[PDB]
RNA sequence: GGUACACGAAAAACCUUACCUAGACUUGACAUCCUUGGCAAAAUUAUGGAAACAUAAUGGAGGUUAACCGAGUGACAGGU
RNA sequence: CAAACGUGCUACAAUGGCCAAUACAAACAGUCGCCAGCUUGUAAAAGUGAGCAAAUCUGUAAAGUUGGUCUCAGUUCGGAUUGAGGGCUGCAAUUCGUCCUCAUGAAGUCGGAAUCACUAGUAAUCGCGAAUCAGCUAUGUCGCGGUGAAUACGUUCUCG
């Protein structure tokens, strides 16, 4: 049957909001809400070879703050800090010159246990005609060896160019989805294939967080050893 | 219904045409799309071609039609007989 | 015929009553939340990702 | 030595003040006659349900302040408030009051309306054919 | 299948006449969830009984309800279809309830005026075992007596 | 000694609760480290808004999910501040989520 | 025996006076100012 | 069918609108890429107009082209 | 629009209709808004005009209590339909907005075969608020409170 979005079910209990701002009026509540979607979508669609896992936006009456975590920031940084200025001009045009931008590219710890880059890597393999079984098995084994809990990958679509759509799942461990105290990270990606669209869904379990707080601390962002 | 202070309503394009048309003796049908304009005393004696949706049906105003709407004296849909489904 | 309707809605009309509110991400006309300028089915994606601050699930 | 009780029922608070007296209890609700405040029915006695079987001859002067609810909810609130005030003067009464269960919050409040339903528990008419 | 009888809403205390049955019949004549309206109807009808019968209203009411009170109940069992009405002894709790329920249906159908006079007339007509509620009890008793053969028959 | 501002009635409100309590704790701690008599961090009723939206795009109006958004609110009125407290007031800082309604 | 006319005519006179009066007083709003979010009065 | 029928639609006079009748347009009302300039688009007042749109006006924030205003230009844009 | 079905509203009534006085909520919402009070108006409303960016100001609670009247009738039930005069929104209300006042007063007197919901603050019922919205016979939808029941012996039958 249908399941509630795993990320959306855990909001306001253990996970904070990716955008934290208070607008003036219902007209400024819409502009400040559509603009950040453009900014986030910009970051994710293009500038992808960097493995950006999550981008949070912080705005006040007039000051916009962006916190961008990535696995390979060299592509954002560019040659002797070139691409960074370039990307800055895009962001300024989107929100407006009248404001102040404060990009804060932060390197990420524990890159594996983030559902965004894993889903992006899974999706990338499918456009390159890589066999699905091998691609999925190889990504899971590196992820499992990296030291996390169970991962569930669902890749529904016109699998392998077929004319009848299927779906393949691969669970490996205890993934208690009905439980609220678990630290489950969820992300979704669209693999654009020559034969259509492939939907890849990745559930990752990153332990148990008895914390009653909403984020308030780096999750997989933390850099352990 | 319509308030008093506001009064009546014509598009004022019809008024210029109507004033011009009353001065000119050889009056001809007025092709108007404005069904919202109310029939004003000066309209009396003229003939109009109101847009029913497809064509312009001709209505000859009299000393009596004054007050109603110019589109009220023309139809929009037509129904005259059903057909046994069975 | 969606983008042109979206563009026409952005453009100011010649009468005030000619102005309607469309969703700002997509182009859906009906079921638009004036509180957010976002239609009902865009609100799910924003609420389920944390883009909208303070939007948590409700239990009553 | 006054006594204070705080009852509640159907979202209706109550502040009942028990004052020792020997010149008839003269029950009073919000500075107005209870026979004028409440309906002329057993509810006016429902309020005396814990004050009758034990006693009212001790002539307790009643000072009721209720803010919220209808009238049955207010009556239940002062009953709980009165009984809670009764639990500060001569603790055996508690035992007998406990028996009849007149010293427990009723815990009954109106449920929340649910989507797709015409009320708390009702549901739309079903048409199969 | 249920195999469980959870707490049966138990209440009895009555004030004006100390007869639990008065509260039950009040609840029976209840309509639209109006307690005050039903209370006025019963108490005014009881007041109407003082000027007519010159006797205690509770005594006449008990004399009426006990007289209306039935003995046999005809239930439903399957046999090639339909049911050959089986007479069974209904318990006392249901027994009073059915008696009170029957009183209300025939009281709200009398040719009389305000149900005050209607129910008073219905009740006064039942203290002498000659009324509309009696006929129903008479009919079910007569229906049960004819079908005594299939009585015992139980699943 | 001076005042220059009598009866500073600071009002706090935010979509989040714990941040609001934390922010109220920091302001109160600083304002008592200087010589000011805090009236008290009292809570005001929280205005909760609820929007009911059908999840599906096309059919099944009966199955409709629901959302709520609470704007937690607090009140705090300061009697006398003076420059000696104004400096702390300035370098106090407040996490974005929390919203202030200083009314002077 | 007026047969309508006079009374509806007066309404028409009011409307024609309205139409010839028409002044382009196009506007969109009412109450104004007091629209802000405050700050720490200088941060 | 249950699991459609106060359903999509949490608001069809105009708008919405996707439909019909008409009056108008063609790298187009919107977009990028390219050779090339920016010394505007608006809004509003006139005349003809059912209104689209035309012919005339204040020639317009700004910032020297930033964004856009254009020309040239074929890949194309577009389709509820 | 000759018709048929589904979901709701209003009723066929003295557990009521009409008139007067009057007590008791919760939740939510509000600066192109909530609109107090005052003046005019048979009324919808208009003008003046404070107060409230809100536990502060505003959004009349109704059923309920008492008194008067109606006396079982197609009625002081029931409001449809129709005609006229007004008010509001909006360029614009005829196709196709709603409100008020006057005028009229269809059917309907408990509804065939057959069916639906509900196990306590539940069914029934009385109001209040919000969303989209310039305005809208939304009687719809999502919520909030006031009053507030009856029954469950049992699984033989019935559906899953
Ligand atoms: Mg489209
Ligand atoms: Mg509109
Ligand atoms: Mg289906
Ligand atoms: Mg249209
Ligand atoms: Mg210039
Ligand atoms: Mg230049
Ligand atoms: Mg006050
Ligand atoms: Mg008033
Ligand atoms: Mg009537
Ligand atoms: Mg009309
Ligand atoms: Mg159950
Ligand atoms: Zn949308």
């Amino acid at each position: 049957g249908q399941k509630v979005n795993s990320n959306g079910l855990r909001f306001g209990i253990n996970k904070n909001w990716i955008s934290r701002w208070t607008a003036n009026s219902h007209a400024q509540t819409a502009k400040w809400l559509i603009e950040d979607e453009k900014i986030r979508n910009l970051f994710f669609v293009n500038y992808r070879n960097a493995q950006v896992s999550n981008v949070e936006i912080e705005r006040t009456q007039a000051t916009v703050d962006v916190f961008v975590y990535a696995a390979q920031p060299a592509f954002l940084i560019g040659s002797e800090n070139k691409n960074i200025q370039k990307i800055t001009k895009q962001i300024k045009q989107i929100i407006g010159r009248t404001t102040n931008l404060d990009l804060t590219i932060n390197e990420i710890g524990s890159p594996m246990l983030s559902a965004r880059i894993i889903a992006r890597d899974l999706a990338n393999a499918i456009e390159a005609r890589v066999p699905l079984r091998t691609a999925m098995r190889q990504s899971l084994i590196k992820v499992l060896k990296a030291g996390a809990n169970g991962i569930k990958v669902l890749v529904s679509g016109r699998l392998n160019g077929a004319e009848i759509a299927r779906d393949k799942m691969y669970i490996e461990g205890n993934m208690p989805l009905s439980t609220l105290r678990a630290d489950i990270d969820y992300a979704l990606e669209k693999a654009q294939t020559t034969y259509g669209v492939i939907g890849v869904k990745v559930w990752i379990n990153r332990g148990m967080i008895y914390t009653k707080g909403l984020n308030r601390t780096p999750a997989h962002i933390l850099h352990p050893q | 219904s319509r308030s008093a202070k506001k009064g009546a309503f014509v598009d004022a394009h019809l008024l210029k045409k109507v004033i011009d048309m009353n001065k000119q003796e050889k009056k001809r049908p007025i092709k108007t799309w404005s069904r919202r304009s109310t029939i004003f005393p000066e309209f009396v004696g003229n003939t109009f071609a109101v847009h029913n949706g497809k064509t312009f049906i001709n209505v000859y105003v009299t000393d009596d039609m004054v007050g109603h709407k110019l589109g009220e004296f023309s139809p929009t849909r037509n129904f005259k007989q059903h057909t046994a489904n069975r | 015929a969606k983008k042109s309707l979206k563009v026409k809605q952005t453009r100011i009309p010649k009468f005030a009553v000619r102005a309607y509110t469309r969703c700002q991400r997509c182009g859906r006309a009906r079921a638009v939340l004036s509180h957010f300028g976002v239609c009902r089915l865009c609100f799910r994606e924003l609420a389920y990702a944390g883009a909208i601050p303070g939007v948590k699930k409700a239990s009553w | 030595q006054s006594y204070y009780g705080l009852g509640r029922r159907k979202s209706s608070s109550a502040k009942v003040y028990l004052t020792p007296t020997q010149d008839k209890g003269k029950i009073t609700v919000n500075r107005r006659d209870p026979s004028e405040y409440f309906p002329n029915k057993l509810v006016i006695q429902d309020m005396e349900q814990p004050l009758d079987l034990t006693d009212l001859k001790k002539n307790f002067d009643i000072n009721v302040v209720v803010k919220g609810g209808g009238f049955t909810g207010q009556a239940g609130a002062i009953r709980l408030g009165i009984v809670r005030a009764l639990l500060q003067f001569n603790p055996e009464l508690k035992k007998i009051l406990k028996s009849k269960k007149l010293t427990t919050r009723d815990k009954r409040v109106k449920e929340r309306k649910k989507f797709g339903l015409y009320g708390a528990r009702r549901a739309p008419q079903f048409t199969k054919r | 299948m249920r195999k469980n009888r959870a707490p049966k809403r138990t209440v009895l205390p009555d004030p004006v006449f100390n007869n639990t049955l008065v509260t039950r019949i009040i609840n029976v004549i209840m309509e639209d969830g109006k307690k005050g309206l039903a209370q006025r109807i019963l108490y005014g009808a009881f007041d109407l009984i003082e000027q007519r019968t010159k006797e205690k209203p509770l005594t006449v009411f008990e004399r009426a309800v006990g007289n209306v009170m039935p003995r046999l109940e005809l239930r439903v069992r399957r046999i090639a279809g339909s049911n050959y009405q089986v007479p069974t002894e209904v318990p006392q709790d249901r027994k009073i309830a059915l008696a009170l329920r029957w009183i209300a249906m025939f009281a709200r159908k009398r040719h009389e005026k305000t149900m005050l006079e209607k129910i008073a007339n219905e009740i006064i007509d039942a203290s002498n075992n000659t009324g509309a509620a009696i006929k129903k009890k008479d009919d079910t008793h007569k229906m049960a007596e004819a079908n005594k053969a299939f009585a015992h028959m139980r699943w | 000694n001076a005042v220059k501002y009598p009866e500073l009635k600071i009002k706090l409100e935010s979509y989040d609760s714990t941040l609001l309590d934390l922010t109220t704790k920091k302001i109160v701690e600083v304002v008592k480290g200087v010589d000011v008599k805090i009236k008290g961090p009292l809570p005001l009723p929280t205005k909760k808004e609820v929007i009911t939206i059908i999840r599906s795009p096309h059919v099944d109006k009966a199955s409709r999910e629901q959302f709520e958004k609470n704007r937690h609110k607090r009140l705090m009125i300061l009697v006398d501040v003076n420059q000696g407290a104004i400096d702390s007031l300035k370098r106090i800082k407040i996490p974005v989520g929390v919203t202030l309604r200083f009314s002077k | 025996v007026h047969g309508r006319a006079e009374k509806l005519s007066g309404k028409f006179n009011a409307g024609k006076a309205f139409l010839e009066n028409k002044t382009p007083k196009k506007a969109k709003g009412k109450t104004e100012e007091y629209t802000k979010h405050r700050s720490l009065n200088e941060l």
